[PDB]
């Protein structure tokens, strides 16, 4: 996955930074480009999978996991080894098949308050260091059904991935 | 069944 799972990371933040209508990549200015590393085929949708049903989930735990970051509250110079804490308990608990959606809460959450603080550096470290994680622990343990994918074959058959093409016709 | 997609979902998979 590597760097479409970084994009992946990317765009998820910025749906947080959504609740207040803005967008990190819009000073990134990578929204032009509209690369994300999307295949043009599925694992596109990946992203829309998990922010209609990891946010769904998120809402309760997400004012749980606003009280996490309130001790992880980004101060200037915050060492990431607290969020690295979080993210040890995280894979102990589980290789992370729904908790590796609320890993992207955790590190949403703090994007969302490290923006607020004018960190946004600290958000693309934060970007960094959880696709350093995703690529590390979790990426052979979820690719064997993509991890994310599995919510992609139930929220959508991949029939609009076949109607993606649709240019059979100017033949 | 519910067959509700996301609620069946995270409601299976909250107790782990």
């Amino acid at each position: 996955m590597s760097q479409s799972n970084r994009e992946l990371v990317v765009d998820f933040l910025s749906y947080k930074l959504s609740q207040k209508g803005y967008s990190w990549s819009q000073f990134s200015d990578v929204e032009e480009n509209r690369t994300e590393a999307p295949e043009g085929t599925e694992s596109e949708a990946v992203k829309q999978a998990l922010r209609e049903a990891g946010d769904e989930f998120e809402l309760r735990y997400r004012r749980a996991f606003s009280d996490l970051t309130s001790q992880l509250h980004i101060t200037p110079g915050t060492a990431y080894q607290s969020f690295e804490q979080v993210v040890n308990e995280l894979f102990r608990d589980g290789v992370n098949w729904g908790r590796i959606v609320a890993f992207f809460s955790f590190g949403g959450a703090l994007c969302v308050e490290s923006v607020d603080k004018e960190m946004q550096v600290l958000v693309s470290r934060i970007a960094a260091w959880m696709a350093t994680y995703l690529n590390d622990h979790l990426e052979p343990w979820i690719q064997e059904n993509g991890g994310w994918d599995t919510f992609v074959e139930l929220y959508g058959n991949n029939a609009a991935a076949e109607s993606r093409k649709g240019q059979e016709r100017l033949e | 069944d519910g067959g509700t997609t996301f609620e069946h979902l995270w409601s299976s998979l909250e107790p782990d």
